């Protein structure tokens, strides 16, 4: 009676059907050893703060313990503010944000100084930056400090706000110059349609070097860079050829051929690699939490999410104990959280591409910053 | 409109007592009501503002609560300076009804009345008329009643009573009664007599006089 | 400190006017609002009107049409004009100031003066002595009284020997009847001193300036 | 009797005391107005939206209040759901959000004007982050569009315990372009943090250019950067020179300090202002719907603010419509709104500083 | 000196009591321990010369 | 704040040494001075000597070849030693620090420590009772007590029934006869708690420790 066999976890997601609810149930379904975690998911809008309040005061309400889910750029720090608040951790494979706590764990790995040893490497002067209206506030900011630190000219361009006549004059203006360097940094479901508005203009080729700051190279639609003069280079958090990812997919795969899943695949995504080991995690967590003998009560009989004054669930600092001690070698490499957070002792392998050349240049981690290979 | 209302009309305390003092509305006010502190001269200051922060210039020994229509305000401990008239002013609607207010007092020991009875001088009676007095000094509390009598009747037409403030000296009380008639009710009339009824008595004590 | 001082007329014919002036100090008339409200004597107080510090004024809904205010910023003096007054006038006329302190508040208030209108003529009182009658010393202490019958209008000064004599002085208040005033006093004298020592009240009516001393 | 909801910050004396000054000065006849004070934080949004809870379960008609940049997505949402206005002194938003007003105009197109009538190709912008990021997108897209060369460095990401070597190796830093052009973006605090900075390590000579991106311009200390010889820029938002703000600050020093914190001041600050001139707006509107004769009121029943689902209130939406229907003249001038929220027909002065003070070199419209 | 330091004019002058010596150094940890309101300016790293 | 406390043996024979520690808090012992100082009952206070924070040391002049000063400045101790002591000995002694204020004064002084120089032996005390005698009740209040007789040295604590009893106690100083100390204790309970409640008196002789319970 130490501890339950259900363990109630909510859980947040934009979509009806699509390829999380498939990985995340996958994740779920491999639970064999006590306790068994019970979903409990809320297909809401993420773009409206108010309906992401009431279904999180509704989960919480409801007697869940860790919230597993999404947010964005309109959601960055409510979500942040309510669960330093509560001290509830949520758990989120979304763009990591510069200001955060200890409850929010970040599972995307940082970015931008991987993109600073990039740049270090091929040391560049003047450049234009593409950056993403909804997350081009955090890395754009580290790309301007690195400018102003080593004398560099970097033209940032927004995608929101700038129309198709916008994008015209600005490849108008930029193809009066030799060399012609372009980061480009938004999220693939954009950047399919970005790309898609740029190979009607790069027919030369000549010049065009494109760095897609992105987890998912593996993942973009780069068929329409066929003949085409492409020195796109890439990061890769999981190529999906090492053993343990390789018999992940295998395992994947089987559970597949058994009966039947969800919405289908062969076009995989970074975001359902971090889900699984996201929901990996929290089974880590939970196992540690019942071989410690520590036990997890409640009182929420019908408790009020909003109180006045704030009433702090003591027992999930433990729940902090759990979640951040998590360390194993997953889909995504090496799984490990820091002291505040965020992804520590990872490894991001960068690939090149250009005239059907799949090329490996090295890899980036914290400690032996960027090697080649 | 908002109609305000006030249970306790004379509350009876000591040095160093936490008296409370309710209030009630006719509707929800959310607490924007104040409570008001005015001296016998007539001379009104605030105590308490908003129903739970106090004003800049009056101590730390006065406080409220109170939720809904049900306010309240509390006192520590009571001063000789604290002896005053306490108003609950509401101000959600216009126009602002005030409460109906409620009055301190000193508690001491329950003295008997010292009643004196004084008939008509001459020249009174030289006027037509004749005003017999009935002076009831130095009693505790103020409940007291007073009958008047002539040659055993009892008369209730022509009688005044005067009741006055409570002492800062001796804690006590006193009342004046008036017994105005003409010059032929009055030698028509030998023994005129004033009871005073005291709740430390139950006999009243009676004070006669004959002609 | 702030301090409010209400004054008045006192004694006014029926269906005529009143001006009430409210001095105000320790403050400034021009940032703060000022407050005008009646107290009748046994009921509840109501509030007549107030006018603000950038002169919007409002009033009662019963009684719209019969009161009015203007202020004057140097002598910081707030004048309450009151016409087509009735019998039920006489009452108490109070003053205050207004503030915002997350509620419409009241902080600084007057004395307030009392309005009697009736239609009555001023009449000097009339003085009588009370004595016990008996001469039997029941205790230490005599007492003797002055009684001040058929006066108009309220209110008058009884002292007893110029106010040198202030050991058990029991004022009384003054009641009306048919339009005249009856007041009592009392004073609470040795038994030593009475009738040796010469104990003299002094009435003072300021309705029609008599002064009438009687042993 | 009309009750409204009123959220303050933990530390908003002087905005809190223009809020009564206003409350005192414009109460009206025909009804009065009741604020519900709520002193609680801005940047933790469960505060706030505890705060906006309870004053939803007064059942109130407005919310006045600031909002941080943290929060601007929760008040926008919360607001725009149960279709309650909200009239906010705050910096303006990045987009058309139904149901907020606000005070402060654009500064973005002031300060691109200003650059375009001084000629200029290359400077340094130290920026905060805290209230968006509207301003260095929009001089960023004018440096793409014009060619210009803006070394763009946030400067809000510095504790107060260590900036004393970090802002020395920041301007070691802009020494290297030689940079002798800054502009400055920052609150009421940082601003003169980084001009004593600059004063000590000696930077404000004769040879450089600051330009203070704020609507308060006279908020500041400026006696201490006028004998330098670096003519500063910046832009005004309070005229003094206009007979009803001359005669607020007549009956503003004047005030008591114990009676009204941060009010015994020659000059006010541009949030106090624009609190002033809201309290104005709102009471013109709630005096044009009692002379429009319609009927709105309630009691405090419009329930609990997780209601599923939240249904509005159709009253709601003409009271918006009110509030865009209100033109009239405070502290900052003119003032006039759009369908949307934003202010139309404004005027910012633009202030130099001379030897004697700050002088007036001209205006600025967004018609013009 | 510390808001004429980070300025870049260079300052000379001259100084008697050298804070560099041993006694000095005992001196000033027996001085700037002591109380204020027991001894006026006395609360400091320096002392006046 | 600075406080001192003075600590000794309290009991010596003659022609011994005598080791006093005063211990100093609230400041430092470095950078002043720290002066020593006996007294007499009854008689004038004397300063013993003093110590300077350099290390200069100065005695009396009487009996400078006495005493002898040391300090230990990390537990802000003072070690007054002093030898050839007479029968004159049985004294208080107390310690001060100096300061310039315009004049050499004594800043924090301590509480000072009773010193009994003697060769008698240290012998357990004797407790008897002490009742009024008749049980005539002239008041409310009964008193009792209890003579402590033959005790060594001084002294003892006096306490009615472990403390409890602290109403209208009444303990008188002792005396010294033949070596011997003589101490009385009195308590005044009520009328009706007598004979009905115990009270015992607690004699504690810390010479001996002696403990001795008398109802
Ligand atoms: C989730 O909720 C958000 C918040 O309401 C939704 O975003 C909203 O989308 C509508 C689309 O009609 C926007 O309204 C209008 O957009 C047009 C675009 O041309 C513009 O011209 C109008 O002025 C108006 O803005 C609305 O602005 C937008 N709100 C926000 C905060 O972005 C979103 O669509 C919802 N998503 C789902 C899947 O339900
Ligand atoms: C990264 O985490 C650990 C803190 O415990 C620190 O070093 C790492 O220690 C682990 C121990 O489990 C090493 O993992 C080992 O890897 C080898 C293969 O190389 C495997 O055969 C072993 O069974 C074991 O799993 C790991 O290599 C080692 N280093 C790194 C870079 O992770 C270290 O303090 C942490 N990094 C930082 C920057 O603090
Ligand atoms: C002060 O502001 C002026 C802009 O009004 C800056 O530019 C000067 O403009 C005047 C025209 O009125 C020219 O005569 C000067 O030659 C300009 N200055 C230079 C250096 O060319 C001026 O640079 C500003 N001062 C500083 C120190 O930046
Ligand atoms: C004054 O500041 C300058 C900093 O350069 C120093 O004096 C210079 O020393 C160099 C040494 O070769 C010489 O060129 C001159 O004596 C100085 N330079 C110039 C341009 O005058 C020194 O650190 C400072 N203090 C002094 C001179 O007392
Ligand atoms: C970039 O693309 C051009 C296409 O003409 C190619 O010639 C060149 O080698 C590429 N550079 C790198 C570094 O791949
Ligand atoms: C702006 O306001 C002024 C002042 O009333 C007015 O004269 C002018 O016509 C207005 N302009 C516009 C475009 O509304």
């Amino acid at each position: 009676a130490n501890f339950p066999n259900n363990i109630q976890i909510g859980g947040l997601f934009p979509n009806q059907q699509s390829q999380e609810h498939a990985a995340f149930r996958f994740a779920l379904s491999q639970l064999t050893e006590p306790p068994k975690l019970l979903p409990q998911i809320d297909i809401v809008n993420i773009s409206d703060s108010f309906e992401m309040t009431y279904r999180f005061c509704s989960q919480f309400s409801k007697g869940v313990y860790a919230i597993f889910g999404f947010y964005e750029r309109r959601t960055v720090n409510m979500l942040t503010s309510f669960c330093g608040a509560l001290h509830v951790c949520f758990i989120t494979p979304s763009f990591p944000v510069d200001t955060s706590n200890q409850f929010v764990l970040q599972l995307r790995p940082e970015l931008q100084e991987a993109l600073i040893s990039i740049i270090d490497h091929y040391k560049w002067q003047t450049f234009v930056y593409i950056y993403d209206a909804d997350r081009g506030l955090s890395v754009l900011q580290r790309v301007l400090d690195t400018a102003a630190e080593k004398n560099w000219q970097v033209t940032a361009v927004n995608i929101l706000t700038t129309t198709e006549e916008g994008y015209r004059m600005l490849f108008q203006d930029l193809e009066k110059k030799k060399e012609r360097l372009v980061v480009v940094d938004c999220e693939s479901e954009r950047l399919n349609a970005i790309l898609g508005q740029i190979v009607k203009l790069e027919k030369n080729g000549i010049g065009y070097h494109y760095i897609l700051a992105n987890l998912g190279f593996m993942d973009i639609d780069l068929n329409k860079f066929k003949e085409s003069g492409a020195n796109v280079t890439g990061f890769q958090l999981v190529n999906y050829t090492d053993t343990i990812p390789a018999r992940i997919m295998q395992q994947w795969r089987t559970s597949d051929s058994r009966d039947h899943t969800r919405v289908d695949w062969k076009r995989p995504k970074y975001t359902s690699a971090l889900t699984y080991d996201g929901v990996k995690v929290m089974a880590e967590a939970f196992q540690s939490l019942r071989r410690q003998r520590i036990d997890i009560s409640r009182r929420g009989n019908a408790g009020d999410c909003l109180a006045n004054p704030a009433v702090p669930w003591g027992q999930g600092i433990d729940i902090q104990r759990a979640l951040q001690q998590v360390r194993f070698e997953g889909l995504t490499g090496n799984v490990q959280f820091n002291e505040k957070g965020r992804r520590t002792n990872y490894t991001l392998h960068v690939i090149e591409m250009k005239h059907d050349g799949i090329r490996k240049i090295g890899y980036w981690n914290e400690d032996d910053k960027f090697v080649p290979a | 409109e908002i109609q305000m209302t006030q249970t306790t009309s004379s509350l009876s305390a000591s040095l160093g007592d936490r008296v409370t003092i309710s209030c009630r509305a006719s509707q929800d006010i959310s607490n924007y009501l104040s409570w008001y502190q005015q001296k016998p001269d007539g001379t009104v200051k605030l105590l308490i503002y908003y129903t739970s922060r106090l004003h800049s210039g009056v101590p730390s020994r006065f406080s409220g609560s109170g939720s809904g229509i049900d306010y309240s305000l509390t006192i520590n401990n009571l001063e000789q300076e604290d002896f005053a008239t306490y108003f609950c002013q509401q101000g959600n609607t216009l126009p602002l009804t005030f409460g109906a207010g409620t009055k301190l007092e000193l508690k001491r020991a329950d003295a008997a009345p010292t009643v004196s009875i004084f008939p008509p001088s001459s020249e009174q009676l030289t006027s037509g008329g004749a005003s017999v007095v009935c002076f009831l000094n130095n009693f505790y509390p103020k409940d007291i009643n007073v009958k008047w009598k002539i040659d055993g009747s009892e008369r209730q037409n022509g009688v005044l009573n005067s009741w006055t403030d409570q002492d800062s000296k001796d804690s006590t009380y006193s009342m004046s009664s008036t017994l105005t008639l003409t010059k032929d009710e009055y030698e028509r009339h030998n023994s005129y007599t004033c009871e005073a009824t005291h709740k430390t008595s139950t006999s009243p004590i009676v004070k006669s006089f004959n002609r | 400190q702030a301090q409010l001082k209400e004054s008045g007329p006192g004694l006014v014919a029926p269906s005529q006017s009143l001006s009430i002036t409210c001095t105000v100090s320790g403050f400034s008339l021009t940032n703060y609002g000022v407050h005008w409200v009646r107290q009748p004597p046994g009921k509840g107080l109501e509030w007549l009107g107030v006018i603000w510090a950038g002169g919007s004024t409002n009033y009662n809904s019963a009684l719209m049409s019969r009161v009015s205010i203007s202020k004057d910023n140097s002598k910081s003096q707030v004048f309450l004009k009151m016409n087509s007054l009735q019998t039920d006038d006489t009452v108490m006329y109070y003053c205050a100031r207004e503030d915002y302190d997350y509620d419409w508040h009241f902080d600084v208030w007057g004395a307030g003066t009392t309005v009697t209108v009736s239609s009555a003529k001023t009449t000097p009182p009339s003085v009588y002595p009370l004595a016990p009658g008996s001469a039997a010393q029941t205790n230490s202490m005599v007492t003797l009284g002055c009684l001040v019958k058929g006066y108009f209008p309220e209110p008058v000064t009884v002292t007893w020997n110029s106010g040198s004599l202030s050991s058990g002085v029991h004022t009384f208040p003054a009641v009306l009847q048919s339009d005249l005033y009856t007041l009592s006093s009392s004073v609470t004298v040795p038994s030593s001193t009475w009738p040796s020592e010469t104990v003299t009240c002094n009435v003072a009516h300021p309705a029609s300036s008599t002064k009438v001393d009687k042993k | 009797s009309i009750q409204i909801g009123g959220l303050f910050p933990r530390g908003a004396d002087q905005e809190y005391s223009a809020f009564r000054v206003g409350m005192v000065q414009f109460s009206t006849s025909e009804f009065r107005l009741t604020p519900h004070i709520d002193n609680l934080e801005v940047a933790n949004s469960f505060a706030v939206t505890n705060a906006f809870c309870s004053q939803f379960s007064r059942g109130v008609y407005a919310i006045f209040g600031f909002y941080d940049k943290k929060s601007v997505n929760t008040i926008t949402s919360f607001c725009g759901t149960l279709h309650v206005s909200f009239i906010t002194p705050s910096f303006p938003t990045d987009g058309t959000h139904p149901f907020v007003i606000q005070m402060r105009p654009d500064l973005k197109g002031a300060l691109l004007s200003l650059i375009e009538y001084y000629q200029w190709d290359k400077f340094a912008y130290l920026y905060d982050s805290d209230r968006g990021l509207s301003t260095l997108q929009a001089v960023l897209d004018s440096a793409a569009e014009k060619k210009w060369q803006v070394t763009a460095i946030n400067v809000g990401n510095i504790n107060n315990d260590k900036k004393d070597e970090t802002y020395r190796s920041l301007f070691q830093d802009l020494e290297l372009k030689k940079e002798r052009r800054v502009i400055l973006d920052c609150e009421r605090d940082k601003v003169n943090d980084i001009v004593d900075q600059v004063i000590t390590i000696g930077k404000h000579v004769k040879g450089y250019h600051y330009i203070i991106a704020n609507l308060g311009f006279t908020d500041g200390d400026l006696l201490k950067i006028q004998f330098g010889g670096a003519n500063v820029s910046g832009f005004q938002i309070v005229d003094y020179d206009d007979s009803l703000v001359s005669k607020f600050i007549e009956r503003w020093s004047t005030l008591e300090e114990k009676e009204y914190p941060g009010a015994h001041t020659a000059t006010i600050k541009y949030t106090s202002a624009l609190t002033y001139d809201a309290v104005q707006v709102m009471t013109e509107a709630f005096r044009n719907l009692r002379k429009q004769r319609i009927e709105i009121s309630r009691r405090g029943n419009a329930g609990d603010c997780l209601a599923n689902p939240a249904v509005p209130w159709g009253q709601g939406v003409e009271i918006e419509r009110a509030l865009k229907q209100v033109q009239v003249e405070g502290l900052s001038g003119n003032i006039k709104f759009d369908q949307n929220g934003k202010r139309i027909n404004y005027t910012i002065n633009i202030m130099e500083l001379k030897t004697n003070g700050p002088r007036k070199i001209g205006y600025w419209s967004e018609v013009d």
